């Protein structure tokens, strides 16, 4: 086996935040730690400006900026979960970006033990050092070229937390510390001339019990603040402050930030989301936030609440309390997918198209969140108008700056309708004529409005409306194809074409010229910094199939691009995408070529083509978030923007459009106005981005998630947080999707502070309201959960796997399989088994329920009188975590990655052990690939794949994958967010909110991707300079293999990025078979497009 | 209260006082292939950390370990997996830690202690013309795994370190495990494979046996406290050996809890169903455990448990102390009442004023957990 990875969507979660002068020594920037991603911003202080997006060869562990003595901006320092070191300095000249390495290592030691408290990474005020914290009993310096780093026999073993002393003489760092005595805080001043630590300048003062944090205060107080549970403390030698808030007693704070240069206010953050300000020593109470990992004090009043449990936030610290009273105000909300603890693909909407539902984030930050492939629209108004040939907006008062009218086109006639705010209504234009079909129609130069119909050019005036101008064939034959700016008209007759100018009361022509062909499109959109008049024209033609430059007056040809074939170009369009100009070309057989051209010689460069639909695509010019986009107007309606520098194509959520135009009237501001075979929809565009997110929160904590068609709706696991109240039983603490239930309800006993309240939530698979709720017993824990027919029973049926968790006990001796029947608006309990342990996990196995209960494995059969008989049994020795199936084929998991395969014989009513693997390492998720394959998530954020003549090596299985993935996968679906070059599609769902994408590949397709990935890793420049090969080795903190059997679709990716002579020099001798860079352009688009 | 001295077993007194120490340790890289002589009279399985106390008077044995001594100080001891046809597919290597050379009825004799090192795989088993076997063995690597939880926490939550202290526990659990949140298990499951946790366990039982147990005689790390526990368990050889190949101290402790749990009586392996003693009269009369590894005056080694009361047991023969293991009492053989099978010895104090008065030593072989 061989399979390839790539990444669907990037990590969501904020992993740390930092502030200071990266970019320029005057702006104040905003640096996002997304785990492998780099976010780099500057404060707006109207919002936050998006600068750079840096990936890397690397976990984000350490991220801290410093300025050593004379500096024009600022130095990062990054270090990674695999010991990368580097500083990195930012670069700038005009459009073009690089983040460029300083200086580089790999600081790891050949021995030690990783530190339980992390890695911590300071630095001293002065800049003259950098202190790590990766090993017990030793403390690495970095004095800030290759890094040059050594160690330092640091006596107190086990260290909280340490930072860096303000304003010392001699370098010094204050640390919290435990002993078998107690917590203690001390001091040792760090010598670089003297590569030894020597006392430091205060006594080992003891501390509360729970010493958590150390906040180093800079001048003109010095010393250092040490946070616990209870309280909070000062250190300066002989200088001692200890208080005690009960505010601060529900929550341990988890992390701070400094508010005034000083020190005089400090953030301080817990893990229930409350805000506080330490003042100097008083706290107080500021208000409520998403549950921040770090915080970060920007600008004036506004606070940046880096979120990993739930979506990320900009908030606003009031001098004024609300009536509510919170000081605390939010402004914007980022969307975080992560943790991505369980999901499902489900064919919502249309079926082909799967959507991706998770159960998402922790706590009040829980949430249920739909992955869709593709943007939306909003719907305000639908109107029933079969047959639009076109679509136009018009401004028929040119004393407003909004669209009052909307020009459609039919079969040989024109409608006009007006918009009187929100109502849309049937009128006639005076001066255009109803009775000939539209080619276009707009506000013109002079407070004019122009009309071109089969017939004629009609300019007409707005004050008042009536016809000025008239321009026709001598002939009086009929106008082909037509195209119009604001000053300017070019009309094709046939093979005839005339340049107009739009004058006051004249439309004057210009020139004239007779093309080598039949003309079948044409465009004169200005580019550039021309003030509304082109000197270029695009133009399409009929039998050669080219896409011609020409140049006005003259019609002189510039450039002429071969397109090939028997299909004629049906659409042309000039555009700007990031100030880069382009030329897109549309055929009638649904394919899309697009070029960048020069708008002073006229060149088409860089041909590109994409299959964007099977019917003839219209490309129209629209606005969104005052960035300028085309739709592309098909059987499969498709946006194309720019990102990167780069065209990008993002399918929309319709059936089909025909044609479309942007409409900004008072009524319908910023909106689009869309046609298709039977409607007229005016509506809003959303995020113009490749997947779209739903939000449904449900302020309580998901954990499982299932489908059940027949039902059309979800099965939810989910849990809440109730505190022991004064009273026989507990209160919850907000309200939540379990506790503002529909129809509610919970299970009758048969079986013999904060409390953990478990719920089988039923979710509508189109509104996702809470239509039902199940509360567990007492102490139950609800762990799996399955959406199934069984026996020869027709019905679907919720089970649920239980565990009754009491604390005196270690291992649940405990729990049930409880079979629900969804019918009426009301969960009906049908069977109710109680078996001698936890219920882990559950599998429909063929019309029968496998199940795990402890060690041990069942297969239960469904009679007639409606409940689960024990069949056979599997005792193993090994807890059975994972339980995957396919066929009579069963995967058996523990988490220490003991797996081993079952075979249910049909006639024997009995298990069979087949192979079994124990090599100890923390398994996260498993799924099975295919009969003979399997994937997995193993300690250190890595992925594997086991697969299948003598017996004692039949039941042993081989390991076939390895690779470090960087992220950590929590569940694996199988499913596709899309709509042949590999076999299968699994998804898979991580932490930090990243999903991703496992397909199989073919021994050589594997091999020339792999040679293709040791030739990019020559071109492509790493950030921090950190080698691809070590990136992607299989690592543990024993051993680190380079990764085997995976192919790192990412990097894969990056080839239609670089530049085309670097693709040149990586296919160049690549092949054995020879290799064209035009074949390996296809090769990797056709791997672009499973995700 | 007992007032032996649980010290005196572990230093094998009947073996003699003035023996010739060896400090200095040899270690072999991890999967790395040696080639280690076999001592041909040893049938015991030993574990790692464990005390092996030995007895020889074959020429060809002397000369072996004297040799032995002039160099690397370790050979293999296997674990048999049919003692009769003598296979062996793993073992553990032993250091020789005290030494003695003596000379008496026409015979060079010598009495060494040695310690389990490391456990191997055994890849082929070569015979000496002398009788002693090489073996060609590959070094087992004890597999370290971090916390359940050191991979999935890269964040603020980091720097929550770890009657009436059942509080602490729950305390623990709450917090160490806080972050399976993010995870697909909850904290309860990660405590299963809590190296700590697991351990508490264990030491739970231990000091049912030990009731004068102070946990500063217990190993702190888990590797050299899963090898202890797995030396004092009373079990047959099949399950013996199945703990031996555990790479894992998680895996070990974990196997060792679910052993412990289902443990109730011990039964005459000969007969099978005639019941002798049960977990409860188990006790710790040494350091090294319940269960220990010892020597009679013909080499024969004999891991015998130490018990409170037995049941269907019949002495013969009046008490003797020559090369009492357990010194100030004196022992008299021990078999079953129903097949006669040697079960092991009856010891009783030679002064009044001891505790306890008296105990049973039934060796392992002897008995089945079933
Ligand atoms: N003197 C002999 C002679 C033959 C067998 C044994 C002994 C002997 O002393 N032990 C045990 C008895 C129990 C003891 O404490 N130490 C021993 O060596 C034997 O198996
Ligand atoms: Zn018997």
């Amino acid at each position: 086996s061989y399979n390839y990875v790539v990444t669907a969507q990037k990590p969501t979660a904020v992993n740390g935040c930092v502030t200071g002068h990266f970019t320029s020594a005057e702006d104040l920037n905003l640096l996002i730690a997304k785990n492998t991603r780099l976010e780099i911003y500057v404060v707006t202080a109207e919002g936050l400006r998006p600068v750079k997006e840096v990936g890397m060869y690397g976990k984000i562990a350490v991220m801290e900026l410093f300025r050593p003595k004379g500096e024009s901006k600022d130095l990062l320092f990054i270090l990674t979960a695999k010991y990368n070191a580097c500083i990195l300095e930012y670069k700038q000249s005009g459009e073009s970006i690089d983040i460029i390495t300083r200086a580089h290592g790999n600081v790891q030691d050949r021995i030690g033990r990783p530190s339980e408290t992390g890695i911590i990474g300071i630095i001293d005020p002065e800049c003259r050092m950098i202190g790590l914290r990766l090993y017990d009993g030793l403390f690495k310096v970095i004095p800030l070229k290759e890094l040059k780093a050594f160690n330092i026999r640091l006596e107190e073993l086990h260290v909280i937390d340490v930072k860096f002393l303000y304003g010392c003489q001699a370098p010094t760092i204050c640390f919290v510390y435990q002993d078998p005595q107690g917590r203690h805080v001390k001091t040792y001043e760090v010598s670089l001339r003297e590569k030894e630590f020597n006392k430091g300048p205060w006594k080992q003062e003891n501390v509360e019990a729970e010493a958590s944090m150390v906040i180093a205060v800079p001048e003109p107080f010095g010393g250092a603040i040490i946070i616990g549970q209870e309280s909070i403390t000062y250190h300066n030698g002989d200088k001692y402050l200890a208080i005690a808030p009960p505010i601060i007693k529900q929550s341990t704070i988890v992390c701070h930030n400094r508010v005034d240069p000083n020190g005089s206010r400090y953030l301080l953050g817990d893990m229930e989301g409350r805000l506080f300000m330490l003042l100097l020593l008083r706290v107080e109470l500021l208000g409520e936030t998403s549950i921040a990992e770090c915080l970060t004090y920007l600008d004036n009043g506004v606070v940046f609440v880096g979120s990993r449990l739930g979506d990320s936030q900009l908030v606003k610290l009031n001098v004024d309390s609300n009536e509510q009273g919170s000081y605390v105000v939010a402004m914007e909300t980022f969307t975080n997918l992560g943790p991505i603890v369980d999901m499902c693909v489900v064919d919502l909407e249309r079926q082909g198209q799967g959507q991706l539902v998770t159960c998402s984030g922790a706590f009040k930050e829980g949430s249920l969140r739909i992955i869709r492939n593709g943007i939306g629209i909003h719907e305000h108004a639908s109107i029933d108008l079969p047959g639009i040939k076109g679509l136009w907006p018009l401004r028929s008062d040119p004393n407003r700056e909004t669209d009052d009218t909307l020009v459609l086109s039919f079969v040989g006639q024109t409608r006009v309708l007006m918009l009187n705010g929100e109502e849309v209504e049937e009128t006639e234009l005076m001066g255009f004529v109803d009775d000939q079909q539209t080619f276009f129609c707009g506000n013109v130069a002079h407070q004019q409005l122009i009309q071109i119909t089969s017939a004629s050019v009609r300019l007409v005036s707005q004050e008042p409306k009536a016809l000025v101008s008239e321009w026709k064939e001598p002939q009086a034959k009929n106008i082909s194809v037509a195209s119009c700016n604001s000053s300017q008209v070019v009309v094709a007759v046939g093979r005839a074409l005339y340049y107009l100018q739009i004058h006051p009361q004249e439309l004057r022509q210009i020139s004239h010229t007779e093309m080598e062909h039949e003309v079948a499109c044409l465009d004169i959109t200005p580019l550039g910094d021309s003030n509304g008049l082109s000197p270029l024209c695009a133009i399409g033609l009929w039998t050669d199939i080219s896409a011609r430059i020409l140049k006005l007056p003259s019609f002189e040809l510039l450039h002429k691009e071969m397109l090939g074939g028997e299909i004629i170009p049906r659409s042309i369009l000039m555009t700007t995408f990031e100030s880069s100009h382009y030329l897109l070309c549309a055929l009638g057989d649904g394919a899309l070529f697009y070029f960048g051209l020069n708008i002073e010689t006229g060149l088409l460069s860089d041909r590109k083509k994409v299959t964007l639909g099977t019917q003839p695509t219209v490309l129209r010019t629209f606005r969104s978030l005052s960035t300028t986009n085309v739709f592309a107007c098909s059987d499969r309606p498709t946006v194309i923007y720019s990102s990167n520098h780069k065209l990008v194509f993002s399918n929309v959520n319709l059936k089909e459009v025909n044609y479309m135009c942007p409409l900004n009237s008072d009524g319908y501001p910023d909106s689009l106005a869309l046609a298709n075979n039977s409607t007229l929809t005016i509506g809003t565009i959303d995020e113009i981005q490749k997947l779209h997110i739903r939000t449904v929160p449900l302020y309580e904590s998901p954990r499982k998630i299932c489908y059940q068609e027949v039902s059309q709706c979800f099965g939810v696991l989910s849990s809440r947080i109730e505190v022991q109240d004064t009273s026989g039983g507990t209160t919850a603490l907000r309200p939540s999707a379990s506790t503002q239930a529909l129809s509610s309800s919970v299970s009758s006993s048969k079986l013999f502070e904060e409390v953990e309240v478990h719920n089988l939530l039923i979710i509508d698979q189109h509104t996702f309201e809470v239509l039902h709720a199940h509360q567990f017993l007492q102490n139950e824990y609800a762990l799996s959960l399955v959406s199934c027919k069984l026996g020869k029973d027709p019905n679907t049926y919720f089970i649920v796997g239980t565990a009754m968790v009491y604390p005196e006990e270690a291992e649940p001796k405990q729990g049930r399989i409880v079979v629900f029947q969804y019918s009426d608006g009301k969960l009906q309990t049908v069977a109710e088994k109680e078996v001698k342990g936890a219920v882990y996990s559950m599998v429909e196995f063929n019309g029968k329920l496998l199940a795990s209960i402890n060690s041990t494995v069942r297969l239960y059969e469904w009679t007639t009188e409606k409940e689960l008989r024990t069949e056979c049994n599997h005792y193993n020795n090994i807890m059975a975590l994972y339980l995957k199936t396919k066929g009579d084929f069963i995967l058996v998991g523990d988490l220490m990655r003991s797996v081993l395969l079952l075979a249910y014989k049909p006639m024997e009513g009995n298990f069979e052990e087949i192979a079994r693997d124990f090599n100890p390492n923390w398994m996260s998720a498993v799924e099975i690939l295919d009969d003979d394959n399997f994937l997995g998530a193993e300690n250190a954020f890595n992925l594997f794949v086991c697969q299948k003549t003598t017996d004692e090596e039949r039941q042993h299985l081989q390991e076939v994958g390895l690779f470090h993935l960087g992220e950590f996968v929590n569940v694996f679906c199988h499913g596709s967010l899309v709509m042949t070059p590999t076999q299968g599609s699994v998804l898979f769902g991580t932490v930090n909110g990243m999903i991703g994408l496992v397909t199989s590949l073919s021994e050589s397709w594997y091999n020339l991707l792999l040679d293709m990935q040791n030739r990019l890793n020559k071109v492509i420049k790493s950030v921090g300079k950190i080698e691809h090969s070590f990136w992607r080795s299989f690592h543990t903190e024993r051993k680190t293999e380079p990764a085997t059997g995976f192919i790192d679709g990412d990097l894969i990716e990056s080839f239609l990025d670089i530049s085309r002579p670097k693709m040149q020099e990586v296919v160049a001798n690549l092949q054995k078979r020879e290799a064209t860079a035009d074949d390996l352009i296809k090769v990797v688009e056709e791997l672009t497009r499973i995700h | 209260m007992i007032n032996f001295d649980t010290s005196l077993p572990t230093s094998h007194m009947y073996l003699g006082s003035d023996m010739e120490e060896f400090h200095g340790r040899t270690l072999h890289d991890d999967d790395s292939c040696q080639v280690i002589p076999v001592l041909p009279h040893v049938m015991v399985m030993l574990i790692p950390g464990q005390t092996l106390p030995l007895q020889l008077f074959h020429p060809q044995e002397v000369s072996m370990v004297r040799n032995l001594i002039q160099k690397d100080r370790t050979f293999a001891v296997l674990a048999y997996s049919n003692v009769r046809e003598r296979e062996a597919h793993f073992g553990t290597t032993a250091e020789i830690y005290a030494y003695r050379e003596e000379q008496e009825y026409g015979i060079e004799t010598v009495k060494v202690k040695a310690i389990g090192r490391q456990r191997f795989k055994v890849l082929e088993i070569r015979t000496q013309s002398d009788g002693i076997q090489q073996a060609k063995v590959q070094i087992l690597p004890e597999r370290v795994l971090p916390s359940t939880m050191s991979a999935v926490q890269l964040q603020s939550l980091s720097r929550r370190h770890i009657r009436a202290f059942r509080q602490w526990w729950q305390k623990y659990q709450k917090r160490k495990f806080h972050c399976a949140s993010l995870t697909s298990w909850p904290p309860w499951l990660y405590s299963l494979y809590d190296a700590e946790t697991l351990m508490e366990r264990v030491k739970r039982q231990l000091h049912e046996w030990d009731e004068n147990l102070k946990d500063e005689s217990l190993p702190t790390n888990p590797i050299d406290f899963s090898y202890r526990v797995a030396a004092c368990l009373p079990i047959d050889d099949a399950l013996r050996i199945q703990l031996l190949k555990i790479g894992s101290a998680i895996q070990r402790l974990r196997c060792e809890l679910d052993i412990m749990n289902k443990c109730t009586s011990l039964c005459c392996k000969q007969c099978q169903d005639t019941e002798i003693t049960t977990k409860n009269e188990i006790f710790s009369l040494s350091l090294c455990g319940p269960m220990a590894a010892y020597v009679n005056p013909h080499g024969y080694i004999h891991e015998t448990l130490t018990v409170y009361k037995a049941c269907n047991l019949n002495l013969s023969g009046r008490p003797s102390t020559e090369h009492s293991w357990f010194p100030g009492y004196a022992w008299t053989i021990a078999q079953c009442r129903i097949c006669g099978n040697h079960m092991g010895w009856k010891f009783t104090a030679t002064k009044k004023d001891m505790s306890p008065q008296k105990f049973w030593g039934l060796t392992r072989s002897a008995l089945l957990p079933r």
